[PDB]
């Protein structure tokens, strides 16, 4: 529809044009160009909240959503008419499919999510620290439509895994493992983070070991 | 203690009767439907043999016509020991894939296995040259047996699926499909070129083996 | 990389015909103590691993931008097969894997 | 201290040339000859191709005739895209396998691909009715591209390898092996049957391509 084109234009008009030129192009050293990476690309850097953003600095971090569902489809539809990329994923609504992204295994896109990413973030999907200040954000608070548009347009930092990197079966393989892996409870006590022996030995410390010193000092006695 | 089942020894035994093993519903998490292909049209599968009949209702030999690659492989075997005759037969693919023992489409004398509407299955703009009615040979040697897989590309799995479907037949001499040269030849009306009859379909006797191609 | 940033590569010595186009193939087992050093920034282009946070210059050749390690990650050579298909050109020039006492002669 | 071997930018490198990999001598411990069958006779494989040549030296199809259960398994394949004319080819076996572009070894005018002593290559006491030497047809469509499987009886890997080396031939025409009725059709000298030339092989033109079946 050429009215939801427009609607993109006039968001996109009084909010990114100091950054993208308003010709979709990058304004240079003050931020990147933006035709070719689609309403995938938009919609994941909308829908998290990310690029409607407010300083250049080594990473710009989650925060709340600057635009809703019912824009998001002008925003990336008017970038990709503009440029034209990857788009998001649709089911028999219209709407942005975000149920039907699931993919019926799991221990594949364990193993797939392992090999391919999981060095950069977590095995379960929390964070990870990057080179200089960048850093992965935890992979909890992610819709899975953000999941695949993450990887399917790379952000910042992280590589692009294509639709030929990586097949659609294969990304909605991952999907169904990082909201099965970030949504399943820890099993056999409470989550210390997901990543072990730190949280593991900072919780010896002042709950078990403080535990431990204080039974040790109501016992004996001090002289 | 002595165990209690044991130590009985009536009439010993009847011989094993031979082991008729029944099919396994282990493997039958799946249902074989016509086959998995592309073909961006109404809809058609891969695999669709045929079983060609005789004018008794029993088998003669077994067609397999399907679109692989875009050429319609057509391989035709033998089915039985002693259906064909010692020479070679010509396969011809009729436009009505009715097998039937005496019929006729048009007003005439209704031969064996003529019940196609006309003679060779050609496209429907198609009336002329050799197009995908007129087949190849599958010549019967003394063995009794005529085996013969070509790649046809005149026609597709969207062809065959028409209105009427088709069928594949065979007759009791070669296939000849205006075999007749008209440097040395002759007719009876004194013409240089062949006949129409000979033009539509190839010089052979009545068709004695037919199949219908839609899975039989 | 992308092909906007490949004025900023610069090959060492005996690697320049070591990539393909913009394709490169680094090895993933990094410099000291031999960690898959798995994690890679695009657009900074540093290939980090995660063990001991060592990064690598992904343009230039896998020297170590910052990080304990002191050595070139090694480079694998790529062309295309017939047909079409990423195939190496051979093997590394040095040894691939961590290091030790028989080396860099 | 910094390693020695880096750090080095000369002209940035020339683009890694088509890697034309070589063939492998892992395998290699093993050696393929002529194949493994039975056949208790003089001694034959159970594989032997042919690459049917043309009157340029320029393949045009390519044959494998071959014994396997007793049954002499012939598949012409197509070899070049534009070779073929468009309609039905008649595959024939010539007697003597030389590919010659201009042969005859009767007293007459050289055809092309006409070295054979004859027409059909049949067996040694056979000169009448379809024997091996006839064959069924290799029609090529539009696409350009004749094949034909078949399973011929007649001959096997004892036959082929006579003293004389035989061929599988295609001319620009079809495959008639006398398919003139004799009730509606007439001869030139009045005659009701048809010619002993036409009797010996079918009734097509010059043949085309030609191809040793020794191993070609
Ligand atoms: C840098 C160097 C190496 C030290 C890092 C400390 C860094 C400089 C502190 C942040 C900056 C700032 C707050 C400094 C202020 C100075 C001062 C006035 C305030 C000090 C009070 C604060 C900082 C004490 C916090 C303790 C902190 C320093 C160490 C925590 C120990 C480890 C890392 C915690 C383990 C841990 C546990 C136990 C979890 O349960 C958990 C659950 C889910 C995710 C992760 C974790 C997790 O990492
Ligand atoms: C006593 C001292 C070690 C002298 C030895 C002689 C010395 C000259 C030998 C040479 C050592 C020098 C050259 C290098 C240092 C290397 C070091 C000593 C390795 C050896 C291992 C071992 C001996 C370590 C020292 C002993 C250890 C630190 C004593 C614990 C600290 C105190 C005194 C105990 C009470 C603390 C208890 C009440 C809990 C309080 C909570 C605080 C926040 C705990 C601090 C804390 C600790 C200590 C963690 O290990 C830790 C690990 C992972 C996550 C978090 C934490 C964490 O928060
Ligand atoms: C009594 C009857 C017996 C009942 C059993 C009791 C044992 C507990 C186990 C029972 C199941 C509960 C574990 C739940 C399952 C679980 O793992 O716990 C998560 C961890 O989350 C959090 O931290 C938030 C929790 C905050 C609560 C308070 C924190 C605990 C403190 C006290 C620990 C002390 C550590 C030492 C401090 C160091 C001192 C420093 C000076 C919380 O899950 P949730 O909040 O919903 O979502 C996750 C996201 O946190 C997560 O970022 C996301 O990534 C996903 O993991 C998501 O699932
Ligand atoms: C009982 C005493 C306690 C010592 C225990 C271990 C000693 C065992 C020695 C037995 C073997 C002796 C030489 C024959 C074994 C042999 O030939 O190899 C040597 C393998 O010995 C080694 O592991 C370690 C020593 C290497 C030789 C010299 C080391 C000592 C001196 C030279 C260092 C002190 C002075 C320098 C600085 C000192 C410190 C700072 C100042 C050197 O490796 P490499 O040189 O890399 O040669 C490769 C071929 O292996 C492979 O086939 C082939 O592919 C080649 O391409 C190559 O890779
Ligand atoms: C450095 C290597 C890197 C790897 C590889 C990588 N990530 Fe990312 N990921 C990041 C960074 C950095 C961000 C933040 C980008 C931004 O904030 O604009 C991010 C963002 C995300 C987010 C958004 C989190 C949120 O709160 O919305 C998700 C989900 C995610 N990645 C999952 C993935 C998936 C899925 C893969 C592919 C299987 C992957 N990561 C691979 C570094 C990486
Ligand atoms: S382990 Fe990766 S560099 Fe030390």
């Amino acid at each position: 529809q050429s009215a939801l084109l427009r609607t993109g234009k006039q968001l996109f008009e009084t909010s990114c044009v100091s950054c993208h030129g308003a010709n979709l192009q990058g304004v240079p050293d003050r931020g990147p160009s933006l035709i070719g990476t689609g309403e995938a690309a938009v919609y994941f850097q909308v829908s998290t909240g990310r690029m409607p953003a407010m300083r250049g600095e080594a990473q710009a971090p989650s925060k709340p959503p600057h635009f809703d569902e019912s824009q998001i489809d002008a925003l990336g539809a008017y970038v990709q008419a503009n440029g034209g990329g990857p788009t998001v994923p649709r089911d028999d609504h219209g709407a942005v499919a975000q149920e039907s992204l699931i993919g019926g295994d799991v221990a594949r896109g364990g193993d797939l999510f392992r090999l391919n990413c999981a060095s950069c973030h977590n095995f379960t999907g929390k964070g990870g620290a990057l080179s200089s200040g960048k850093y992965a954000p935890d992979l909890g608070d992610a819709n899975p439509a953000q999941i695949y548009t993450a990887m399917l347009t790379g952000p910042q930092n992280m590589p692009k895994f294509s639709d030929r990197q990586l097949t659609p079966d294969e990304k909605r393989d991952i999907v169904a493992y990082v909201r099965e892996s970030a949504e399943t409870p820890s099993y056999g006590g409470y989550g210390l983070g997901g990543f072990g022996p730190a949280p593991e030995g900072m919780a010896m410390w002042i709950i078990g070991m403080v535990a431990a010193i204080g039974v040790a000092m109501w016992i004996g006695s001090r002289a | 203690c002595s165990p209690p089942g044991e130590t009985a020894s009536s009439e010993p035994g009847t011989t094993p009767a031979i082991w008729t093993g029944s099919p396994s519903p282990a493997a039958p998490s799946g249902e074989d439907h016509g086959g998995g292909h592309g073909a961006g049209a109404a809809g058609a599968g891969e695999t669709l043999t045929a079983e060609l009949k005789t004018a008794d209702g029993t088998s003669v030999a077994t067609a397999d016509f399907q679109f692989a690659d875009g050429f319609a492989t057509v391989t035709i075997e033998t089915t039985t020991p002693g259906r064909l005759t010692p020479g070679f037969h010509g396969v011809h693919i009729h436009s009505v894939g009715k097998c039937e023992a005496n019929s006729v489409a048009p007003t005439g004398g209704a031969p064996g296995d003529f019940n196609s509407a006309g003679g060779h299955f050609q496209v429907s703009g198609h009336s002329g040259h050799p197009a995908s009615g007129d087949l190849s040979s599958l010549q019967v040697r003394a063995d009794g047996s005529g085996k013969l897989v070509t790649t046809t590309d005149a026609f597709t799995a969207e062809d065959l699926l028409d209105g009427a479907k088709t069928a594949i037949i065979i007759h009791e001499k070669a296939d000849n499909f205006a075999n007749i040269p008209p440097e040395r030849y002759q007719q009876v009306n004194g013409a240089p070129g062949p006949d129409q009859t000979t033009m539509a379909t190839g010089d052979a006797g009545s068709r004695v083996a037919c199949g219908v191609i839609s899975a039989g | 990389i992308k092909p906007a940033d490949m004025h900023r590569v610069i090959k060492r010595k005996g690697q320049e015909s070591f990539n393909f186009g913009e394709l490169f193939a680094y090895t993933k087992v990094c410099s000291h103590l031999g960690c898959p050093s798995s994690l890679y920034e695009q657009q900074t282009y540093r290939i980090l691993c995660p063990c001991h946070q060592s990064q690598f210059d992904a343009l230039e050749f896998a020297k170590p931008i910052f990080g304990p390690a002191a050595r070139a990650l090694a480079q694998l050579p790529i062309t295309i097969d017939e047909d079409g298909y990423l195939v190496a050109n051979g093997d590394f020039v040095e040894p691939v894997g961590p290091a030790f006492w028989e080396r860099k002669s």
